[PDB]
């Protein structure tokens, strides 16, 4: 037997649908879904803009690593 | 006399004491003053005030006024009764014990006036026990002097001679014989072990820890040399079977838990097979000794009361004891009720049933002084620094979330955990995620870094101020004090007709006393070498 | 007294958890002895039946012997 | 004078309220990076608590004797520390200059986790000074660790 | 910063005619082996000029004794 959504992981069971639920890391866990993959296309700097204070790059550029880091297009 | 009740019973020898005028003494004697008036205002009992007893005799014995305490005892008019009672209950000795402050000059001042009015007790009423009136807590002034910390009026009181005709049965220390170099001292430790209302043993071990001098009150003489010889007979081999006893039940514990079922859904029905009988005689050794630890961790609060505070400042090794067996009975509790999670409690009463293995370090001096040291700094230092880095740990955990609310870091348990991480040294400084808030987590983590770098160095640093001399003698008399703790509660059970507790014997020490009769007195020999002769 | 606590915490965990490097005494053994040199691996990506208590067991393992180690230190600077 | 010698609670106090003003500026023109102030204002303002120790016999000397070897001790060797790694950084830059030692920040960055263990010594990636840059590391990390016991022994010499 | 001076000013005592009135330590009463003084202590914690307290604690940190004069008898008991 293992644990189902929302029934508490990991206090003697685990939960069986890993492909679908997780036990997260909460000290009362309870299993729950994984969030689908959307990708950033709003909020987010463009190329050549600041990146790290307060705005990410967006999905398609990295943010290098510097106090104050411009976004740019990984290869 | 004064009736107001701040100078209550005041009268005109009291005066004439405190002004140090014999003139006014005897001419208050002469005109027929009473000796036993007691000044009963407030500032004269035990806030301002100074307490002696509430009366002349002890008010003069406790001024060092001799001559007085000579004059009332012995004037023709009316001689002072040397047994009178104070309202507390208290008499002379009583007094004289309480104002001593184990300083050295009045630790001099207070056993020679406890000697010279012993003396004279003795000489004016051979047939009273002076020594032997109980005030109102039911003590002795040897019994005051132990619970109240008096080391130095314990320290003459143990060990006193006195060597004058009419006089030699007031001491309690004697030679038995002598040769040249060596010869044999004899010590009589009546109400030292066994009196049924409170021996000096029972009084120094069982204390409430206020005393300041508890550590020290065993390395008188007598004592250390008692505590030895009792370990050395037969205390040794019964500790050394029980800690046997204790290892195979923690044997058997681990085994029978190492080989548990693993399908769910308990109880689980026995096999007609030889493994699984044995499995079953483990489970049941395992839960009983659960219950015999619990009974006894319950017979130990009745029989002490302790008053809610020194649970956490002696004696921990029974609250440890207790909280195992309370661990192993909901064990048995989850199991019978068709529960899965009883391992989870199964595994902690196993967890924890090895550290108190380290109750039996005493007993070995190399060991003990060890487990000493490791307490020491528990409960001392620790508790300090683990406050401080706790709040400081919170404060940037709080921190963090508040900035990342995604990826390891949308909670304060995963955040807390993260953090702990890099005091043990086993960090994450990647910074690969895409936070939206990057090149400031980076601040906060070097920031976090740094201080609890500084503060581990600063507690470390603290710890070496203690090693000056101050640790390693004092680990050594609380020791002893446990050794003396668990001798103790070793011989009161015992329920097998004690014989091996008992001292040399029933010596004739000088067989002839004030009356006719002679006298034995259980006495406790030590030899000695002395080459100044 | 660093094997007799050794010993005792990685029966527990192998009591705990049966399975998944955790199987046994020896390995047991050794993947608690090299938290003591720091080559830890508090990770948590596999799939415990009893996590959550797993971890209250590591950390008080964890926190017990820096205590031991400290003290050691310190014992030692009683004979300089 | 005074003030960069006595006095700093007063001092703290007012740079986690300067913190906080910053934050409702920030607040009320439309920025997000507001949320930086703010979270500096928090971090901060639990470790002021510190400020509350005094009046408690035993947790004010500890306090004391934190702050006293914060301000006396550890600014000679912050001084020393980072000019020998800023050398060393330069260095490292100057030998291999692409790859995560393209910029003087990460090579600072990456120099600085062997200071708390968690370095990183695998040489998989192939320099074209690789068996120089060993040298260097090693160097760095035994004089690194020379000076910390050095540190910790002068430490040991104010008890 | 001048304790030896500031011990003997806060502690003076004379018992000579015509000349009491110039000491700060007194005595009020006294049983055998208990005595009962009392420090005057007059400009010590309100003058609304220059008080002993206030120009101790709000020194420029110069003065040599700034740690040491809060030792002297009267203001440590006054403190606490
Ligand atoms: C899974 C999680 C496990 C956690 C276990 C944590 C370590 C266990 C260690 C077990 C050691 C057993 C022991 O020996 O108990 C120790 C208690 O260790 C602690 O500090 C526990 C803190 C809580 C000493 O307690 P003791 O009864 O000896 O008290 C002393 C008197 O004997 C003496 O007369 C003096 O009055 C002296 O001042 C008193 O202190
Ligand atoms: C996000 C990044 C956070 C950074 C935070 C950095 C650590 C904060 C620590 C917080 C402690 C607060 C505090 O309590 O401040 C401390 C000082 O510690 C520091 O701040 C160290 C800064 C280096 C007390 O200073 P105090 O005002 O008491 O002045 C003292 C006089 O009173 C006394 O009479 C003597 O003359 C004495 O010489 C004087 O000092
Ligand atoms: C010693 C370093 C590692 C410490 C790791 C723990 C970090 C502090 C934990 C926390 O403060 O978080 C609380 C949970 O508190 C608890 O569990 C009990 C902990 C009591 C303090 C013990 C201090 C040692 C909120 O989290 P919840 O479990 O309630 O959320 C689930 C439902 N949304
Ligand atoms: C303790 C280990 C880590 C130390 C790290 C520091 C390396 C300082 C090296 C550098 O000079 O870095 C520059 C400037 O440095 C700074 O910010 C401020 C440095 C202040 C000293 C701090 C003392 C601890 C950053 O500018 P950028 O490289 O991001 O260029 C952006 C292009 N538009
Ligand atoms: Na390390
Ligand atoms: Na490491």
């Amino acid at each position: 037997d293992c644990a189902k959504e929302g029934e508490v992981c990991s206090w003697g069971k685990k939960c069986c649908d890993l492909d679908n639920f997780y036990c997260p890391m909460e000290f009362i866990p309870h299993c729950k879904k994984y969030k689908p993959y959307v990708p950033v296309t709003t909020n987010c700097a463009k190329e050549g803009e600041v990146c790290g204070w307060g705005s990410k790059c967006c999905h398609g550029l990295d943010c290098p690593l510097a106090f104050i880091p411009y976004c740019e297009k990984y290869r | 006399s004064y009736t107001d009740s701040y100078y209550k019973g005041q009268t005109a020898l009291h005066i004439a004491i405190e002004r140090r005028n014999m003139t006014l003494v005897t001419l208050l004697v002469e005109n027929g003053a009473d000796v036993q008036a007691a000044a009963n205002g407030d500032f004269f009992k035990k806030r301002p005030g100074f307490y002696f007893g509430e009366l002349p005799l002890s008010l003069a014995a406790c001024t060092n006024q001799l001559a007085i305490v000579k004059f009332l005892l012995q004037n023709s008019w009316q001689p002072a009764d040397i047994s009178a009672r104070d309202s507390v209950g208290n008499t002379v000795l009583h007094a004289l014990v309480e104002v001593a402050d184990n300083t050295v000059d009045n630790t001099k001042f207070v056993t020679s006036m406890y000697n010279e009015i012993l003396i004279l007790g003795a000489k004016l009423h051979p047939t009273l026990k002076l020594e032997e009136i109980t005030n109102r807590k039911g003590l002795t002034p040897l019994a005051l002097a132990a619970s109240s910390g008096k080391i130095g009026v314990l320290a003459y009181i143990l060990q006193r001679e006195i060597h004058e005709p009419e006089c030699r049965h007031l001491s309690r220390k004697f030679t038995e014989w002598a040769y040249g170099p060596v010869h044999s001292s004899l010590y009589d430790l009546s109400c030292i072990d066994t009196c049924e209302k409170n021996s000096v043993l029972e009084v120094i071990a069982y204390s409430s820890s206020e005393t300041p001098n508890r550590h020290d009150m065993l390395l008188v003489e007598p004592l250390n040399r008692l505590l030895q010889d009792k370990w050395d007979r037969f205390v040794k081999r019964i500790f050394y079977f029980n800690f046997f006893v204790y290892c195979l039940y923690m044997i058997i514990f681990t085994a029978a838990a190492y080989y548990r079922p693993v399908e769910g859904l308990p109880p689980y029905k026995l096999k007609n097979t030889v493994g699984d009988y044995f499995r079953v005689t483990g489970e049941i050794l395992s839960v009983s000794g659960g219950v015999y630890f619990f009974f006894r961790g319950i017979q130990y609060f009745l029989q002490r009361r302790p008053s809610l505070k020194s649970l956490f400042v002696d004696s921990y090794s029974e609250i440890l004891f207790f909280v195992q067996s309370l661990f192993m009975l909901v064990s048995v509790v989850l199991y019978f009720s068709q529960r899965k999670e009883y391992v989870a409690s199964m595994v902690f009463s196993l967890a924890m049933g090895w550290t108190n293995m380290l109750y039996y370090t005493r007993g070995f001096q190399q060991m003990g002084i060890y487990a000493v040291m490791i307490e020491k700094m528990i409960l001392r230092d620790l508790c300090r620094f683990m406050f401080v880095y706790l709040v400081f740990l919170f404060g940037f955990s709080t921190a963090v979330v508040t900035l990342i609310e995604d990826g390891k870091y949308n909670s304060l348990y995963s955040t807390c955990l993260e953090l702990f991480k890099f005091t043990i040294g086993m960090g994450d400084l990647e910074f690969t995620e895409n936070y939206d808030f990057k090149a400031v987590f980076i601040i906060l983590l070097l920031a976090y870094v740094i201080l609890t770098y500084i503060l581990l160095l600063n507690m470390l640093i603290a710890l070496m101020g203690e090693t000056v001399n101050k640790i390693a003698q004092e680990s050594k008399n609380i020791w002893k004090l446990q050794r003396a703790i668990t001798i103790l509660d070793t011989e009161k059970s015992f329920l097998k007709c004690m014989r091996k507790a008992f001292r040399s014997g029933k010596l004739l020490q000088v067989g002839f006393t004030p009356d006719g009769k002679d006298d034995y007195r259980w006495c406790f020999r030590v030899d000695e070498v002395n080459w100044t002769t």
